[PDB]
């Protein structure tokens, strides 16, 4: 395994929080971005036309994606191709966390670059209700 | 505890 991740802002949520690093650099800090649509990121977002692409001089965008429907890694390439720095996958349930592991089946795996970890559903849960208050969500990846 | 999905 378990590693770190530092919610920055607001101060509602702030603090280190635990996480599970995808099995699949230096720090790195971005603004957390729950997407509208295709939220388990099992389908290209430029179907939706959605991208996470930062502005010059912003911060990068950390995706967060809901666990479900589709392996980990093509969750972390479909974020990767939508211009996402980081994707951090919120867990289904509320449970102690896991690695996420390749498919095995049975490249794409050799091209994804972008750091992947999966929170628990609490934490998962704790950003949105941020996000939805209007508050923007940083975070610093240390890994 | 791992898993692909």
């Amino acid at each position: 395994e378990k590693n770190n991740l530092k919610v920055t802002s607001p101060d509602s949520i702030k603090g280190i929080y635990e996480c599970a690093i995808g099995n699949f650099g230096g720090t790195l800090v971005g603004t957390v971005v729950y997407p509208k649509s295709n939220q388990k990121a099992c389908k290209s977002y430029s179907d939706f036309d959605i991208s996470f692409k930062s502005k010059p001089g912003r911060l990068p965008t950390f995706v967060l994606i809901d666990r479900g429907d589709c392996y980990f890694t093509l969750k972390a390439w479909i974020a990767q191709q939508a211009g996402a720095a980081a994707i951090l996958v919120a867990d289904s349930k509320a449970e102690p966390l896991i690695t996420m592991d390749t498919p095995e089946e049975d490249d794409y795996l050799q091209n994804i670059t972008i750091p992947s970890a999966l929170i628990t559903k609490t934490l998962g849960d704790s950003i949105k209700s941020a996000l939805s208050g209007g508050d923007m969500v940083n975070m610093k990846l240390d890994w | 505890r791992v898993a692909a999905a």
